[PDB]
RNA sequence: UUUGGUGCCCAUGUCGCUGUGGAAACACCUGGUUCCAUUUCGAACCCAGCAGUUAAGCACAGUGGAGCCGAAUGUAGCUGCAGUGAGAAUAGGAAAGCACCAAGC
RNA sequence: CGGUCGCCUCCUAAAAGGUAACGGAGGCGUACAAAGGUACCUUCAGUACGGUUGGAAAUCGUAUGUAGAGUGUAAUGGUGUAAGGGUGCUUGACUGUGAGACAUACAGGUCGAACAGGUGAGAAAUCAGGUCAUAGUGAUCCGGUGGUCCAGUAUGGAAUGG
RNA sequence: UGGAGGUAAAGCUACUGAAUGUAUGAUGGCGCCACCUAGGCGUACUGAAUACAAUUAAACUCUGAAUGCCAUUUAUUUUA
């Protein structure tokens, strides 16, 4: 579980994601990158989920890289309960993803096993993701 | 509130003129200054009054 | 005065020593400072008193005590309390309080063998330290109940540390 | 530390920043520079920032005494019907030779 | 304004010397034992 | 025109590195007995003297090291899909500039 | 049932100003005869080398650094030759006023040139009507206290009022 | 037409918190021998500090618009 280890604010703002990738737009660290074509949040269990997905697949070879990081927290006021009369407890973390945001990248192990370890990890985000090879 | 005001007057007439603050538990010493007296219309040592 | 002997020989020997064809390149003694660092008053122990006489006793300069710049807990020193005490002295007392040390005190000391191997700052600045204020001349055995050192440096008018080698190694200190 | 010049430059950067913040009136500031050969004077005019007049021991003088810097600068300035001023010591005191020039300024026919 | 400094002098003890700069002036011309050109890292 | 002073400008003005110069000047320097002064001291302030100094400050030439500045194109946001246009990045500039005064020129 | 009830600063507050919620964080019900006013002088904390007691860390000198220091206190804004630290002298922590503006439903709040009296600091210009700024406080009635070029139920006083 | 401003966006070796990797590796912890204290050995790991690459922010800012706003100019209109 990814996890600030203390934060200033307890409950901030939630960040709309709709725009086109303030940076995180390219893939900078392996041959391969997952995009998303659709801004979504994806909390902290989910990159746990993508992230064990990566590694059971890749053998004792090759390297992943997480990009994206659940910066930001998020609250939800307990059940069965009127409105008002505060704000909800933070709850759990989340990492905003905006369009276009290489968040996943791997290295050092075949081509097509790499694409395939991408697929398989594109299947636990809800995000719409995509496929992007290093530039030269 | 605290009450931590004091007056002075001046002592050739003893009108009660001048209004500030003063903290008595750090400087027990009486206030005596020397200020502008309306009545005898010059700077005149001016000295605590109750 | 020891300052005779420096302005006979030293400008001329320093200035052949070294091709400098300046006659005032040569290194030039600029002050001297004495601490000791009186911590011992938490309170008031003597309250620096005995600290300040024997200082003034050793040295025409009047002492002057230092207020603390810091707040330390560990202690009873926070935002205030001076302690310890300073004498920056020059003119005739420079030249002459530091031979009165070199000719007087250093043979008087416990073990005076050799020092100045590592003790340069390496910008031209040299320090000595003193365990006890009994052994120098200028003071009777009565004194403060703890007898304490001193601190004392000598700075000059170059940077460059082998020109401090230089010049105190023409005013004959031990090496 | 500092070189005992751009110090006293600083000081009167200081002078000269309390005198164009308060200066309400035009008077015409009269600044003396000292030097340790000798002096010399010259009365900025502001708000407009040119130099009216000016003197110095490089007035056929000798070395700096001479507060014959005060008499001819005030005979300079009388000339021109300002005799409202307004002294700066530079960077200096106001003592010892600055003293002797300032007086001798006043003494002429100056208000200041 | 301090104490009264002047120009002492002093007596060695071994190296039949002297020296004569500055001290309490209440003991002009002090011996001392170990003198100037005493100790032996002042010399050899 | 060059030197010194100083105001305006606030780094394309700096920080530093290598050299060149000091007649007049600017500092250094020499003394502290005087006016004056140090939380203590002729360090500094302040006097009165210029024997020596180009060492250092000051100025001048070269230095693309750090720091600083930064075009065009393209892009992001905008405001009724065209005009608006940044930031970051880059080529690259850059060893300051504007005046007045005193000198010898 | 619980919580809150006035005032102050930030964010929300959408680049003027304003702008709600049982929206998000926090403070005040002052403190200082010097932490006021003025003249003069001085300008970081920190780190590295160097040094008896003395230690991670006291202090001492040296450089380095461009503010991470300080600014009585909450947060914000501003401020490195200042609005910060030290010193000498004082008390303008004045009286009587107030053109012209700000923001305001009213009440109230805020800023202030300039003028007269008599002062403080300073050679002088100048500065000073409390503090770097923003909170630090509560109407009216009633009654009391001090001064008085006010009246005093016919007159002189007094009581009682102003 | 001039001007206040600090948003959208952008950026983070330009500070504050959060924070990914590679290189150098301190602080340490696992063992470890001497020695009973001053300490050495390689550290599958936590990562001081720095470099290089890459990130996030209502209460982060070296930077930063357009619209909107204030006042003014010119033309026209309205007597509110
Ligand atoms: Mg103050
Ligand atoms: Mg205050
Ligand atoms: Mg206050
Ligand atoms: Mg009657
Ligand atoms: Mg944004
Ligand atoms: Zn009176």
């Amino acid at each position: 579980m990814l996890q600030p280890k203390r934060t200033k604010y307890r409950k901030p703002h939630n960040v709309s994601y709709e725009g086109k990738a303030k940076g995180n737009s390219y893939v900078a660290f392996g041959e391969y990158g997952l995009v998303a074509t659709k801004g979504n949040w994806i909390d902290a269990r989910a990159i746990e989920s993508a992230r064990i997905a990566i590694s059971k697949c890749l053998g004792k070879t090759g390297k992943m890289w997480i990009r994206i990081f659940p910066h930001m927290s998020k609250t939800k006021k307990p059940l069965e309960v009127r409105m008002g009369s505060g704000k909800g407890n933070p709850e759990f973390w989340v990492a905003v993803v905006k369009q276009g945001t290489v968040m996943f990248e791997v290295a050092n192990i075949p081509e097509s096993q790499m694409i395939k370890a991408l697929t398989r990890a594109g299947h636990k985000l809800p995000v719409t993701w995509k496929i992007l090879k290093r530039e030269e | 509130a605290v009450k931590r005001s004091t007056r002075l007057g001046c002592n050739d007439c003893r009108e009660i003129n001048y209004l500030t603050f003063k903290n008595v538990k750090k400087n027990p010493e009486k206030l005596a200054l020397n200020k502008f007296c309306s009545r005898c219309r010059k700077v005149v040592v001016h000295k605590e009054v109750k | 005065n020891l300052k005779a002997h420096y302005q006979k020989t030293i400008a001329k020997e320093l200035q052949k020593s070294f091709a400098f064809s300046s006659i005032m390149q040569v290194p030039r003694l600029e002050k001297i400072v004495i601490n000791m660092g009186v911590g011992d008053a938490i309170r008031d122990s003597k309250f620096l008193e005995s600290a300040l006489n024997e200082l003034h006793l050793i040295s025409g300069q009047k002492p002057v005590a230092t207020k603390a710049k810091n707040a330390i807990s560990t202690y009873k020193l926070r935002a205030g309390q001076l302690i310890g005490c300073k004498v920056t002295l020059r003119g005739e007392r420079m030249w002459a309080f530091l031979e009165k040390l070199i000719y007087v005190a250093l043979p008087r000391v416990r073990d005076f063998r050799g020092l100045s191997l590592k003790s340069f700052d390496g910008r031209g600045n040299y320090t000595i330290g003193i365990k006890e204020q009994i052994i120098f001349p200028e003071i009777v055995y009565d004194d403060i109940k703890r007898i304490r050192g001193f601190d004392v440096t000598l700075v000059t008018s170059t940077n460059k540390d082998s020109e401090a080698l230089a010049l105190l190694r023409a005013l004959n200190l031990p090496l | 530390m500092k070189t005992r010049t751009e110090q006293r430059r600083l000081r009167h950067k200081r002078i000269v920043k309390k005198i164009r913040a308060t200066n309400h009136d035009n008077r015409v500031v009269l600044m003396v520079i000292k030097s340790l050969n000798h002096i010399s004077v010259q009365a900025w005019d502001f708000s407009q920032n040119i130099v009216l007049a000016s003197s110095s021991s490089l007035a056929l003088k000798l070395k700096n005494n001479a507060k014959l810097v005060g008499q001819d600068i005030a005979d300079k300035l009388v000339k021109l019907k300002l005799t409202n001023v307004v002294f700066d010591t530079g960077g200096s005191k106001y003592h010892g030779r600055i003293a002797a020039l300032a007086e001798a300024a006043r003494e002429r026919g100056l208000n200041f | 304004f301090h104490f009264p400094s002047q120009s002492v002098s002093f007596k060695c003890a071994s190296c039949s010397n002297s020296f004569t700069i500055e001290s309490t002036l209440k003991q002009k011309e002090i011996t001392i034992d170990i003198c100037g050109k005493c100790h032996p890292f002042y010399i050899g």
